[PDB]
């Protein structure tokens, strides 16, 4: 019991390697375009108030 | 295309304005068909009392 708890935890790493590469992904590439959408739907209320 | 219809809003205003007004909303005389059809009753209204 106490090898296959080794062997789940030594298999859980690949969970959590991924797991930062898909965070750094995100705050690579999803937050920066997140931001220009904002900026235009921002505009898009001003002409509407116009 | 929000910015495309302030234009359109603004010329049905002027539309609008040629009734009760004869003058747009920068004080020109209306001239268009408007302007053309009031023309032709004051042709009438001198032809039925001529």
């Amino acid at each position: 019991a106490t090898k296959a708890e080794y062997a789940l935890t030594k298999l859980k790493l690949s969970n959590e390697s991924v797991t930062y590469c898909t965070a750094q992904y995100n705050l690579s590439s999803m937050l920066p375009q997140q931001l220009l959408m904002l900026k235009n739907q921002t505009t898009q209320v001003a002409e509407q108030t116009k | 295309l929000t910015t495309e219809q302030i234009n359109m809003t603004k010329e049905q205003k002027e539309a609008q304005r040629a009734q009760t007004s004869d003058t747009r909303t920068d004080g020109t005389r209306v001239a268009g068909s408007v302007g053309k059809q009031k023309e032709l009753y004051d042709q009438q209204i001198t032809s039925y009392k001529r």
